[PDB]
């Protein structure tokens, strides 16, 4: 079966440099002509660059004509993005894409799941994070408040994976400072309150921040 | 009796001439759309299980003189060495492209010798692709700007055939009666112009 | 990228939602267009390319259609599994690229509306103790998705310094969304109650908390 898998992202400073990875397996990589396409936090979708199968053809964006190189290793089954003079709104999930060649199928027949690009003069910064305690016709709400981190993304879960009925993590928030924080909240039944322990696993791996909190009734 | 009549690919209910739909073309002078020609139409659709079409019924678009889209040639008979089965055809127009930008693509005929678009004068846009013809001659000499009615630039992805070299070794050039315009093949009648 | 989409498309179950892309002769006028569903956290997949054709494994209820240039994707018999955002795309002869359309939200409706849940956390002790303060409004189980947050003091408005996300899907396919206001510690204690007001299809729901207790 197919996959692609992008790597490579993190955070950097503008004017700065990074190189993606996009790992192919599942498919006769030297068929295909690989793309990348990115997406800013809540926008629209932005084609960056195409190569074709043998490195004979490459098309660019007027974007990043001039500071991004895509090239190919089809010994590898490896495609890559060499980013030069990055600039903040270069901020964007990479996806890396693939179409045979000259197929009728296409462009971008299957994509990854990116890699997030971050691109700023902020430094990295692990979360706080706090328990957010109940109290408890009624049921009980409880959670875990991840603040002030810096750059995205955190994941959240509860009781190492065991606990996911009534979970909800939100979407960041983007603060004033430039800092993020976000909230997963459990919603749990009424008498379900001091006996079941409730754990929820924070984790910024930009920070390598693992927090565990556990959530008591206040 | 001029006859137009619907292509393959985009727009089009088929994606590939094949077997189910060849006899539609009998007559055709005009395409409206493109043609396509797949290797699952050549030689057989396993998913909607196609047969092989019959490459004696390929001779019906000796009728076809004008292509309104793309021309997209993919599989061809393994003994058909050029495609003098559009003899006739005169004018690609391209008002449909495949691909990145292409009205005509030539792609991966292993037996194709010469091309053979004899009545050819006019690709009125798109881009060109010819490669991966490991036998294609008389090619590399022709004055696609003659039919392209533009400059070259931005427009060929000619690669990857025979080499030059080895055309020119094996006398497979131009006839010496042909312009620097070049052929679509050897011989007087397969001058460009 | 200058393709023109609606930015926002609904539907109930089993209705036929179209979804136009304007572009020009360069671009899809010319080259084929192909429409692409992302749903929210996750990659986009292929939907339909050249102008009508469907990958295997996309059913026929998705169709595509172009003529001149503008181009319309069609979902007859519409599911909740298809709220997503599509966006259209064409390969553009002047420019050697590819130029992607805006987006459209699609939304799938039928659903009964439901009041929104709100609990307001105040600030943690061991937040209070780091020396900050946050009250955390959480927003839960509402349909449809739209809120909108406000936040009192002792009854006086509180406008600045509130953080408030878009409404997203639950896992029960409703909607949540929250809204944060920070404080110092003394102007936490300094105020008789903090509230956080939802007002959801005209309706607002409050909730209430004090320092004291
Ligand atoms: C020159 C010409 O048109 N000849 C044939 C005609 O004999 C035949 O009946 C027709 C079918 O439409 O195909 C063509
Ligand atoms: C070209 O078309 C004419 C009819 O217009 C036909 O008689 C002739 O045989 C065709 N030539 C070739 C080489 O197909
Ligand atoms: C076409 O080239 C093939 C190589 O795949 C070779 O076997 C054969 O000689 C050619 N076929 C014909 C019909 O000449
Ligand atoms: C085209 O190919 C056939 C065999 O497929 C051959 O007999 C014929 O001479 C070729 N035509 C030209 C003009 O070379």
């Amino acid at each position: 079966e197919v996959q692609l898998l992008e790597s490579g992202g993190g955070l950097v400073q503008p004017g700065g440099s990074l190189r993606l990875s996009c790992a192919a397996s599942g498919f006769t990589f030297s068929d295909y002509d690989m793309s990348w396409v990115r997406q800013a936090p809540g926008k629209g979708l932005e084609w960056v660059s195409t190569i074709d199968l043998d490195s004979g053809s490459i098309y660019y964006a007027d974007s990043v004509q001039g500071r991004f190189t895509i090239s190919r290793d089809n010994s590898k089954n490896t495609l890559y993005l060499q980013m030069n003079s990055l600039r903040a709104e270069d901020t964007a999930v990479y996806y890396c894409a693939k179409d045979l060649h000259m197929g009728p199928e296409g462009p971008f027949d299957y994509w990854g799941q990116g890699t997030l690009v971050t691109v700023s003069s902020a430094s990295t910064k692990g979360p706080s994070v706090f328990p957010l305690a109940p109290s408890s016709g009624g049921t009980a709400a409880l959670g875990c408040l991840v603040k002030d981190y810096f750059p995205e993304p955190v994941t959240v879960s509860w009781n190492s994976g065991a606990l996911t009925s009534g979970v909800h993590t939100f979407p960041a928030v983007l603060q004033s400072s430039g800092l993020y924080s976000l909230s997963s909240v459990v919603t749990v039944p009424s008498s379900s309150l001091g006996t079941q322990t409730y754990i929820c696993n924070v984790n910024h791996k930009p920070s390598n921040t693992k927090v565990d909190k556990k959530v008591e009734p206040k | 009796i001029p006859k137009a009549c619907e292509g393959t690919g985009s727009g089009s209910r088929f994606q590939t001439v094949d077997s189910s739909n060849i006899d539609g073309f009998v007559n055709c002078t005009k395409i409206l759309g493109n043609l396509d020609f797949l290797i699952t139409g050549l030689n057989g659709d396993p998913w909607h299980k196609i047969p092989a079409l019959d490459p004696e019924k390929l001779n019906v678009f000796r009728t076809v003189r004008e292509i309104t889209g793309y021309l997209n040639i993919q599989s061809w008979p393994p003994h058909m060495h050029n495609f003098s089965v559009f003899s006739n055809l005169t004018t690609i127009g391209g008002r449909s492209l495949y691909n990145r930008g292409f009205s005509l693509l030539i792609m991966k005929n292993l037996n194709v010798t010469s091309l053979g678009f004899r009545s050819l004068k006019e690709i009125s846009a798109g881009r060109i692709y010819i490669s991966a013809n490991r036998q294609l001659c008389y090619h590399h000499s022709l004055n696609w700007t003659k039919v392209l009615r533009g400059p070259t630039e931005e427009r060929l992805d000619i690669k990857h055939n025979r080499p030059r070299r080895d055309c020119v070794a094996e006398g497979k050039v131009c006839d010496p009666l042909c312009s620097s315009g070049g052929c679509w093949g050897p011989g007087p009648g397969q001058c460009l112009s | 990228s200058v393709l023109t989409q609606p930015p926002s498309a609904s539907g109930t179950p089993g209705q036929r939602v179209t979804i136009s892309c304007s572009g020009s002769s360069s671009n899809i006028g010319s080259n084929s267009v192909s429409w692409y569903q992302q749903l929210p956290g996750t990659a986009p997949k292929l939907l339909i390319y050249s102008d009508n054709h469907r990958p295997s494994g996309v059913p026929d209820r998705f169709s595509g259609s172009k003529s001149g240039t503008s181009a319309s994707l069609a979902i007859s018999g519409l599911r909740s599994e298809d709220e997503a955002d599509y966006y259209c795309q064409g390969w553009d002869t002047s420019l050697s690229g590819h130029v992607f359309g805006g987006g459209t939200k699609l939304t799938v409706l039928g659903q009964p509306k439901a009041a929104p849940s709100v609990t307001l956390f105040p600030p943690s002790s061991e937040e209070l103790q780091a020396n900050k303060a946050t009250l955390v409004c959480l927003i839960s189980d509402f349909y449809p998705g739209a809120v909108t947050v406000a936040w009192k003091a002792d009854s006086s408005p509180v406008k600045a310094g509130v953080e408030t996300t878009t409404p997203s899907k639950q896992s029960n396919n409703k909607y949540a969304a929250s809204s944060y206001l920070s404080l110092t510690p003394e102007q936490w204690k300094s105020h008789k109650s903090y509230s956080c007001q939802v007002t959801h299809e005209g309706s607002t729901v409050e909730k209430t908390v004090a320092p004291t207790e």
